[PDB]
């Protein structure tokens, strides 16, 4: 975040797909997170800390 | 130049394009490097003289568009290597010579040795007869 | 089954250094069992057991 910090680095990334990619991998991660839901009912705590920080 | 090219480079020619005029701001060096081109320094300043009259809000998709074509991905540069000939012999000599290749290096801030001065002329003499014309550099670019 | 298919006792989290070395002593308890046999015992060297236990 500290190095994409100015919007010129970030439309940069945009032009390489970096958003596209950063969704596929949110909608990965809840994907995950209804599997494990589907499992055992495990309390994790940073759980969602990947999610949040993609989001 | 197919669709799909000239489709990408719109696209990133927009994606930095924040007036929405088909204009870019600054980021017109950036749509240059992300569409793969990676250009120098120097062939970037050149570009933005190039566009130094209006531009930053002015750069029209065909004006960035001519520019591309004048340099795709230098694809093409023997319409500038006789001018670069033309521009290394300072004095017009007519012949490649280690002191204006020497005055070109330290130039660019290469302080090459006479040593170094001296393989590259060598080299850069097909006959090696002390003289360099255009015909022996085209020859080095085919390479 | 159903019942114990959706849910039945408890189970360790994951990376559990505490857990991984309780059946890390279950392996060697079963492997101490089996070494008796002297064609398992000839197996597991084969294995390569000796090598991992040193
Ligand atoms: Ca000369
Ligand atoms: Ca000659």
């Amino acid at each position: 975040q500290k190095l994409i910090t100015s919007a010129h680095w970030k439309v940069y990334l945009a032009a390489r797909g970096v958003l596209p990619y950063v969704g596929n991998l949110i909608t990965k991660e809840i994907a995950r997170l209804l599997a494990l839901e589907e499992a055992t009912l495990s309390t994790d705590l940073q759980q969602g800390y990947a999610l949040k920080s993609l989001t | 130049l197919t669709e799909e090219q000239i489709a990408e480079f719109k696209e990133a020619f927009s994606l930095f394009d924040k007036d929405g005029d088909g204009t870019i701001t600054k980021e017109l060096g950036t749509v240059m490097r992300s569409l793969g081109q990676n250009p120098t320094e120097a062939e970037l300043q050149d570009m933005i003289n190039e566009v130094d009259a209006d531009g930053n809000g002015t750069i029209d998709f065909p004006e960035f568009l001519t520019m591309m074509a004048r340099k795709m991905k230098d694809t093409d540069s023997e319409e500038e290597i006789r001018e670069a000939f033309r521009v290394f012999d300072k004095d017009g000599n007519g012949y490649i010579s280690a002191a204006e290749l020497r005055h070109v290096m330290t130039n660019l801030g290469e302080k090459l040795t006479d040593e170094e001065v001296d393989e590259m002329i060598r080299e850069a003499d097909i006959d090696g007869d002390g003289q360099v014309n255009y015909e022996e550099f085209v020859q080095m670019m085919t390479a | 089954r159903a019942l114990s298919v959706l849910g039945c006792g408890h189970t360790s989290s994951t990376k559990c250094y505490g857990c991984a070395s309780a059946v890390t002593e279950h392996c060697i308890t079963l492997l101490r069992a089996l070494a008796t046999n002297p064609a398992l015992r000839h197996i597991l060297v084969s294995q390569g057991l000796i090598r991992e236990l040193f």
